[PDB]
């Protein structure tokens, strides 16, 4: 499918296109239409995302290239989401 | 030229893109492919403000400068229950823990 | 030194163009391959600098020392300048990981000292103090330049 949905503990779904996704390791063999994560919360999983995009837009990219901006109340639990997601 | 949206309604949120002079119309096309819903079903808002469907969405207020990658532009979406289409509702995100005492 | 300037004494004009949110610490290699650092570009400025044909160059944060790309590359090296033209050095943040750029941020809010008091795995513990080094990626560069001179390519 052209798009896929990835399900925080907190209930939230959130539909990212499957490319995007696929930017995670984990995902991508998760993968193997939906992904439940029971650790990930709504806050994190949004920023999460929010890196997809980014990632996919920016990393071929001759031009200068924005900050990704990480709260500081958010940062412990995104690099721990990250982690598990090898993003 | 590109913008870059989070589609949100209840607790479901797209994560999607469009050009800035794409239709209001086409985004709410691309719903329809992904929540199954047709487009004289779907109502998309602006901070309360319902959009035409034949206006761009750089005329809407979504451009390069609001709707970033790493801080997309919020769209609401409501559907259609009956003959009155749903009040507009978009599930917050939870909250962070209080803030480390190391930070 | 097999990452090292060369001695050619041949002036090349060059143009270090900062494009990024970071305060940028240019960095040249000397000719026994020492790093040595130059004045720091703040965010947003660029400075017409002379260097010469040969020599190597490469760009990190000058807080953090987080590696920024210099024309998409790493390493850059000043060439000869077509008709006085001087040459670009266009330095733009990287596409990081999201695990690379949350480390960043708590690094810049954490005290060395208190990475063990944070509630986190024991192997994001060792990544937190596994702080981005200059000498490292130097040796690690150095290394790739041995492995060119070794294999065919």
């Amino acid at each position: 499918m052209m798009y896929v949905k990835l399900i925080s503990s907190d209930g939230h779904e959130f539909i990212v296109k499957r490319e995007h996704a696929l930017t995670s390791g984990t995902i991508k063999a998760m993968l193997s239409n939906e992904v439940n994560f029971r650790e990930i919360p709504s806050h994190v999983l949004s920023k999460v995302c929010m890196y997809f995009t980014y990632k996919v837009r920016y990393t071929n990219s001759s031009t200068e290239i924005p900050e990704f901006p990480i709260a500081p109340e958010i940062a412990l639990e995104l690099l721990m989401a990250a982690n598990f997601l090898d993003c | 030229m590109d913008v870059f949206l989070m589609i949100r309604r209840h607790k479901t949120t797209i994560f999607t893109d469009a050009k800035e002079s794409s239709t209001v119309f086409e985004l709410k096309r691309i719903v329809e492919g992904i929540l199954k819903r047709p487009p004289d079903e779907q109502r998309l808002y602006k901070d309360d403000q319902l959009l035409d469907d034949g206006k761009t969405l750089g005329e809407c207020g979504f451009t390069s400068q609001t709707a970033r990658p790493q801080a997309p532009a919020t769209v609401g979406l409501a559907f259609r229950a009956d003959d009155t289409f749903e009040a507009l509702c978009i599930e917050p995100f939870s909250s962070p823990p209080e803030l480390p005492d190391v930070m | 030194p097999v990452l090292r300037s060369v001695n050619s004494r041949e002036p090349s004009q060059v143009i270090f163009c900062n494009r990024s949110p970071r305060v940028v610490l240019p960095v040249w290699l000397n000719f026994d391959g020492e790093p040595q650092p130059y004045p720091t570009l703040p965010p947003g400025t660029g400075r017409r600098i002379h260097s010469y044909r040969g020599h190597l160059w490469l760009f990190r944060d000058a807080g953090t020392h987080d590696g920024l790309l210099v024309n998409q590359t790493e390493l850059f090296v000043p060439s000869l300048n077509v008709d006085g033209q001087p040459i670009f050095a266009n330095i733009t943040l990287p596409v990081y990981t999201l695990k690379e750029r949350c480390l960043q941020v708590v690094r810049s809010l954490v005290k060395p000292e208190n990475y063990r008091r944070l509630d986190i795995v024991r192997s994001l513990y060792e990544d937190l103090e596994d702080h981005p080094n200059v000498q490292k990626d130097l040796e690690r560069l150095t290394q790739e330049r041995i492995a060119h001179q070794r294999m065919g390519d």
